[PDB]
RNA sequence: UGAGUAACGCUUGGGAGUGAGAAUCUCCCAAACCGAUUGACUAAGGUUUCCUGGACCAGGGUCGUCCUUCCAGGGUUAGUCUGGACCUAAGCUGAGGCUGAAAAGCGUAGGCGAUGGACAACAGGUUAAUAUUCCUGUACUUACAGUUAGACUGAUGGAGUGACAAAGAAGGUUUUCCACCCCCAUAAUUGGAUUUGGGGAUAAAUCAUAAGGUGGUACAAUAGGCAAAUCCGUUGUGCAUAACAUUGAGUGAUGAUGUCGAGUGAAUGAGUGAUCAAGUAGCGAAGGUGGUAUUAAUCAUGCUUUCAAGAAAAGCUUCUAGGGUUAAUCUAGCUGUAACCAGUACCGAGAACGAACACACGUAGUCAAGGAGAGGAUCCUAAGGUUAGCGAGUGAACUAUAGCCAAGGAACUCUGCAAAUUAACCCCGUAAGUUAGCGAGAAGGGGUGCUUAUGUAAAAGUAAGCCGCAGUGAAGAACGAGGGGGGACUGUUUAACUAAAACACAACUCUAUGCCAAACCGUAAGGUGAUGUAUAUGGGGUGACACCUGCCCAGUGCUGGAAGGU
RNA sequence: AUGAGCAGGUUGAAGGUUGAGUAACAUCAACUGGAGGACCGAACCGACUCUCGUUGAAACGAUAGCGGAUGACUUGUGAUU
C-alpha cells in the first residue's frame, strides 16, 4: 500500500505519495548487515573518458551495495530463513536477509507475501511449489509466477528482478528443451530446461503508483532536468532554431544525434537468440 | 571580485612542473624547443 | 667521520645570550645534508663530551644586493645549536 | 563625486575653538592659522569675562568649553584660569588677547598667527 | 599644444624635542571613527616585506629629518604542533596483457594520491626580533638491551570493532548570571555627599570517586568464515525488575611553600632640567560562600522520527595456522640507551595576497564584552586598534549628498520612476474565494513615558497620581484595496545593456529496448547505461489540479505484406 | 571525493496516547509529536530599481532600497571532461 504526504508548507500543493515502509518492513530502522556490504562509486553517467554518456544521471545520494545472490546455488541442500525484510536503496523490490542451516547469511530478492519466518530452500530437484523455493525450470507445473529468471543455464538471476514482475509457463517445445516462458509485455520466450528461477511475484507492487511531488525528490534520487529539443539552438539538435515555439518541421521527430527513432525497429535481428523468441509484443518473431 | 589566477603551489608544480612535462612525447617536444631557445626558466619548477 | 658537516662558528647577540648561565649552548653552522645523529657524532669524535641535545635552524636563501647592477642570491646555511651539560665549557678555538 | 570627507562641520568647528581655548589658557600662547586664530578670540575673550565674578553657576558654564591638556587636567585647568588669570583681567575693559601675524608655512604658505594674553 | 589646466583615490587641534630646513618625523595631552570589527589566532598565498642602526640617488600623487624604499648587521630551535618515516576516497600511474598505420589509448597485480582515519605536553617566564620548539616546573608515548616475577607464544590469513545520513526535543554535570561576603585604593570646596572604583585564578598528567549512556548474559552442539579454530556466525537450554561487558562528562586529593594576580612602585644610569630610566625591575593583599523559573559548552560517534537509506583502509581486540617444550615469545616492574626529515620569521589585507597602482573590489575557519534589546539586528562605548600620505581659505554661479518647505496633493510623466505613509512589542477584530492547506501580519483600531501601591522567582498586568505639543520621545523594523493577461508553484538563465510570459519542475502520452538490451564516447580495445532487468532504461512532444482533446491515412514519415514488374 | 556554514524568532502537519462515540468502523475533543523545496529576518548567496561614475576608486563598482536564506542551498580543498 502507499501513504500520503500532507506537507501544509505554503509554497504550492503538491499530494505527494510515498511507500508505507511501516507494515510492510520488520524494522523502520536501517541496520544492514555489514560483511555483505560494499560502496557505490557514481559514475555520474560517465564513461572512462570522462565525457558525458548518458544524460540527466548525476546528483544521486550516497549509498552501499547490498550484495544480492541472484545466482543462490552456492548453498544448496540447505535450510534457509528469512529473518527481516528491510529497504534496498539500489532496486525498487525489497530484500531479505536470510541466513542458512550452516550460519551463512546472504541477501536474496525478496518474494511477496513471504513473511519472517518462512523457510526458502533452493536445488535442482522436485522440492516443493512454495514461494521463494528456487529449482531449475523443468520441474515447474505450468501457470505459476516465478521471477528471478536466469537467462544461462547455472549463471545468475537476469529477467523479472524488478518490483512486481513475474513471468508464467506455457508449456514445452517438442525438442525436449527450451521451455515455453511468457514473460511481461507480452513476449513469449523459450527458455532452456536447465535454466533455474524462482517461483512468487516480487514485493512492493504499488511502487507504479508512487507520485514524485517535488524536483528535489527527483533530484534526489539521481535524475537531472531534461531539456526539450524543441528548445535548443539550431546547433546540437534537429528540433532547434525557430522563432517562438516552432513545430518539428522535419518529415518526423529526431534524436538529438539525428536519427529518425519513431516506430523504427531498432533490434538486431541476425542474433543467436531471435530463433528463441515467439512473439515481440506486436506479432511473430 | 574573483579574478582568474588564485595562486596554488600544488595547481602550478602539478600541471606545468618538470615530471608533468617529462610524461607525454609532446611535453618531451615543448621542453626541447625551450632548450633550444636557451631558456633560463626552463619550466616553473626553477621558480628560485 | 670525515669531519666537513663542522662549517664555521657563529657569534651573535643569540648565541651569547644563550652561551652564559651554567648550560652553555654553541651555535655553529654544519653541512645542510648532515643530519642531528652526524652532527653529535661530529661533535664527539673532534671535541669529546657528548651534547646534550642538538637543534636545528634551515635559512631560506633570499634576495641581496637589491636593485644594485647585479643582483645576487643568498647561501644556503644549517644551524645547529649544541647544548653541553650543567658545569662544562669547552672553547671554540684553542686544541 | 561620493565617499567624501566629513568636512569642517558645525560640530568640528566648535571642537577645533574649544581644544585650542583649553590650550591657550594653560600655556598662555598657540600657533595656529590667523583664520582660526581669528575665530578662536571671541571664545576665549567670552569665557574670561564670564569668569570675573567666581560663582558655581561661572563654573558650570565654563565648562562646556575646557578641554583635558597635558600641563592642566580639566580641575586644576578651572583653578588655573580662576585664580591666575581672570582676576589679572578684572578692569580691562575688553580686549584681553591679542593676534600677530607670522610668515607663511613653508609647506602650506598659509599666514601663521601667535594668539598671546595681553598682560 | 592642451596647461601649470583636470586630478592628488573616506580621519583633527595643540605643547615639547630633533634637525640646516617640520601641517606631514619622535613623545605627550586631547579629538574623531571601528568595535560580529580598522580588534586577536591561523589556513592559502606572498617570499624577507620581520628587528636594530644609518641614508634621503630614485619610489611615496604634496613635504619629509620619515617610510612596507635603499644600505649594513641580525632573526625562524619540536619524540608530543602542521606534514612525511602509518592508512586509504574521487582520481592518477601502471610490469605482464588487450587494442591501434606510427606516436599511442585502455587496463590487471602492484604504487601513489587528503580536503578524511590512527598517533604521546600542559602551565608560566624570557629576547629588539622565536617559542605547545628555548628556560623552569610537572608529565606522557614508542623502540632496544640487561634484570626480577608470572605466563605457551600465537599471523602476511579468518572474525569483530574501527564505521559515519538529515532534522528535532528532552535530560546529567559544569558554566554564564544573580545575591551575600572578603581584599585593595579612594573621602573629594562648584550646591549636597553618609561613598566611588577595581579584583576575587590556576592547566596537562597520576590516584580515587563518578551522574549517566550503550547491549540481554552464561552453558552445550556444530556441516559455514580459499586451510584451521576454543574467535565470529547459526541453532537450543537456563537465568533474565537484574547481573556481566564496555564507555563516561564532572568531583575530591597531588601537581601548587609553585605560578598568576588588583595595585604599589623604585634604584642604577642618560639628560641642562623635567622627563626618560619606566610605569620597567622588584614587591605584591583577597584569591570565597549559596541560588538559578537565565545562560552556553560537554556527556553525544547518546536518543527519537523521516526517507533521499547515509565512505574505504590502516590500527586495536580476538582466533587458530604456524612456531616452540628443557626454549622462544608476551605481560607487569626496575636500570640504562635513543627518538630521524621538512615548515616554524612577518603580513594575512581601504598599503605585504589575487586585481599593472601605498587601487573604495575579492579571499576558508576560529575567539565574540557591557547597557536596552528575541538577536551575531540597532545606538553608544569596553579590551584593542587607526589618524584614510596633499593642505589652508572662501561660503559666487553650478554639481553630488543630505535636511526642510506654507496652500493644493499625481494637476508631473510613457508609467506614482523616484521620493513620501506604515513599521518593534502587547491587546481587540478580520471578508470574498478555495484544491479546505490558505487567503492573513488581511482590512480596520487601541495602548506604550515617569512615580507610588498591588502583583510575581522575575515579570507581564492592574489601580491612583505627575509632567510634556509629542512617551518602541533618538537607531533599526510591512503602505493598502479592487479587476485583468501570462506562467501552476519553490527554483534556473544571457560573468560585463534583456530575470521575463523564456528554461526547468512534479504530472500526461507516444516510441524503442529481453540483456553481450536499445542508446552513447572511440577507429578499436574499453566503458556509460548498470553491478540495473519492462513497476527498468533511452528518446520525441505536452507541462500542477479539474473538464475535454473533434474530422482527414489523399501527399510525406513509420510498420507489415503474399506473390507479380524493375 | 572529503570537510565546513546557515545569529535569532514564529506557524504547529502526519503519527501516537486518552476520552466520548460506533454492534464493531468512521467521526469528534484534549494531550503528546515537531514535519515543511513552511513564514519574518542577520551572516551568506544573488543582482530588480533610482542616482552617481563613464579618459572611473573600479576593463562592471558605491550609497539607498531589493529576492532567497534547511535547501533544486552556500562554500573550502582535491580530481576530472
Ligand atoms: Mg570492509
Ligand atoms: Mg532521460
Ligand atoms: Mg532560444
Ligand atoms: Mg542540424
Ligand atoms: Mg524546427
Ligand atoms: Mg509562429
Ligand atoms: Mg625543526
Ligand atoms: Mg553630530
Ligand atoms: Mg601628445
Ligand atoms: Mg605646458
Ligand atoms: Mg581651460
Ligand atoms: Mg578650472
Ligand atoms: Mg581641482
Ligand atoms: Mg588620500
Ligand atoms: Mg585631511
Ligand atoms: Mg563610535
Ligand atoms: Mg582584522
Ligand atoms: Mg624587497
Ligand atoms: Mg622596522
Ligand atoms: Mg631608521
Ligand atoms: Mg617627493
Ligand atoms: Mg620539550
Ligand atoms: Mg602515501
Ligand atoms: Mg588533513
Ligand atoms: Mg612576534
Ligand atoms: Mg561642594
Ligand atoms: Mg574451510
Ligand atoms: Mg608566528
Ligand atoms: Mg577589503
Ligand atoms: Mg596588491
Ligand atoms: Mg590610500
Ligand atoms: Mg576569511
Ligand atoms: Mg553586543
Ligand atoms: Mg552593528
Ligand atoms: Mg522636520
Ligand atoms: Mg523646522
Ligand atoms: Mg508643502
Ligand atoms: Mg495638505
Ligand atoms: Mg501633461
Ligand atoms: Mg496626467
Ligand atoms: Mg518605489
Ligand atoms: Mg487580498
Ligand atoms: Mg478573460
Ligand atoms: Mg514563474
Ligand atoms: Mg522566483
Ligand atoms: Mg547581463
Ligand atoms: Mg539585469
Ligand atoms: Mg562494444
Ligand atoms: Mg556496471
Ligand atoms: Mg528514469
Ligand atoms: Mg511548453
Ligand atoms: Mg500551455
Ligand atoms: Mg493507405
Ligand atoms: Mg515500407
Ligand atoms: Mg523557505
Amino acid at each position: 500500500p502507499i501513504k500520503k504526504i500532507i506537507s501544509r508548507s505554503n509554497s504550492g500543493i503538491h499530494h505527494s505519495t510515498v511507500i508505507d515502509y511501516k507494515k510492510l518492513l520488520t524494522t523502520n530502522k536501517n541496520k544492514p548487515e555489514k560483511s555483505l556490504l560494499v560502496t557505490l562509486k557514481k559514475h555520474g553517467g560517465r564513461n572512462n573518458q570522462g565525457k558525458i554518456t548518458v544524460r540527466h544521471q548525476g546528483g544521486r545520494n550516497k549509498r552501499k551495495y547490498r550484495i544480492i545472490d541472484f545466482k543462490r546455488t552456492h548453498y544448496d541442500n540447505i535450510e534457509a530463513t528469512v529473518k527481516s525484510i528491510e529497504y534496498d536503496p539500489n532496486r525498487s523490490c525489497f530484500v531479505s536477509l536470510i541466513t542458512y542451516a550452516n550460519g551463512a547469511k546472504s541477501y536474496i530478492i525478496s518474494p511477496d507475501g513471504i513473511k519472517v519466518g518462512d523457510k526458502i530452500l533452493a536445488s535442482e530437484h522436485p522440492i516443493d511449489i512454495k514461494p521463494g523455493f528456487s529449482m531449475p525450470l523443468a520441474f515447474i507445473p505450468e501457470g505459476t509466477q516465478v521471477h528471478n529468471i536466469e537467462l544461462h543455464p547455472k549463471g545468475g538471476g537476469q529477467i523479472a528482478r524488478s518490483a512486481g514482475s513475474y513471468a508464467r509457463i506455457l508449456g514445452q517445445d517438442e525438442t525436449g528443451k527450451y521451455v515455453i516462458l511468457q514473460l511481461l509485455s507480452g513476449e513469449t520466450r523459450k527458455f532452456l530446461k536447465e535454466c533455474r528461477a524462482t517461483v512468487g511475484v516480487v514485493s512492493n507492487l504499488d511502487h507504479n503508483l508512487v507520485v514524485i511531488g517535488k524536483a528535489g525528490r527527483n533530484r534526489h534520487r539521481g535524475i537531472r532536468p531534461t531539456v526539450r529539443g524543441s528548445a535548443m539552438n539550431p546547433n546540437d539538435h534537429p528540433h532547434g532554431g525557430g522563432e517562438g515555439r516552432s513545430p518539428v518541421g522535419r518529415d518526423a521527430p529526431r534524436t538529438p544525434w539525428g536519427k529518425r527513432h519513431m516506430g523504427v525497429k531498432t533490434r538486431n535481428m541476425k542474433k543467436a537468440s531471435t530463433n528463441l523468441i515467439i512473439r515481440n509484443r506486436k506479432g511473430e518473431q | 571580485m574573483k579574478r582568474t589566477y588564485q595562486p596554488s603551489k600544488l595547481k602550478r608544480a602539478k600541471t606545468h612542473g618538470f615530471l608533468a612535462r617529462m610524461a607525454t612525447a609532446s611535453g618531451r617536444k615543448v621542453l626541447k624547443l625551450r632548450r633550444k631557445k636557451q631558456r633560463a626558466q626552463l619550466t616553473v619548477s626553477s621558480e628560485r | 667521520d670525515v669531519t666537513n658537516v663542522l662549517l664555521k662558528p657563529v657569534l651573535t647577540e643569540k648565541v651569547y645570550f644563550n652561551q652564559m648561565g651554567e648550560t652553555k649552548k654553541y651555535v655553529f653552522v654544519v653541512n645542510p645534508k648532515a643530519s642531528k645523529t652526524r652532527v653529535k657524532l661530529a661533535f664527539e669524535l673532534v671535541y669529546g663530551i657528548k651534547p646534550l641535545k642538538v637543534n636545528t635552524l634551515i635559512r631560506k636563501p633570499t634576495t641581496i644586493r637589491g636593485g644594485s647592477r647585479f643582483p645576487g642570491l643568498s647561501k644556503l646555511e644549517k644551524l645547529a645549536v649544541i647544548t653541553l651539560p650543567k658545569g662544562i665549557a669547552i672553547s671554540v678555538t684553542g686544541e | 563625486s561620493y565617499i567624501n570627507k566629513p568636512g569642517k562641520t558645525s560640530a568640528w568647528r566648535v571642537m577645533t575653538v574649544r581644544q585650542q581655548v583649553s590650550a591657550v589658557l594653560a600655556y598662555g600662547k598657540i600657533e595656529t592659522t590667523l583664520k582660526k586664530a581669528k575665530n578662536t578670540q571671541k571664545r576665549l575673550d567670552k569665557l574670561i569675562t564670564l569668569a570675573k565674578v567666581d560663582n558655581f553657576n561661572n563654573r558650570r558654564q565654563v565648562k562646556k568649553w575646557l578641554l583635558n591638556t597635558n600641563l592642566f587636567d580639566v580641575d586644576q585647568l578651572m583653578d588655573h584660569l580662576f585664580s591666575k588669570v581672570a582676576p589679572k583681567y578684572e578692569k580691562t575693559p575688553g580686549g584681553y588677547s591679542r593676534v600677530l601675524k607670522l610668515g607663511p608655512r613653508r609647506g602650506d604658505a598659509t599666514e601663521m598667527a601667535i594668539l598671546q594674553l595681553t598682560d
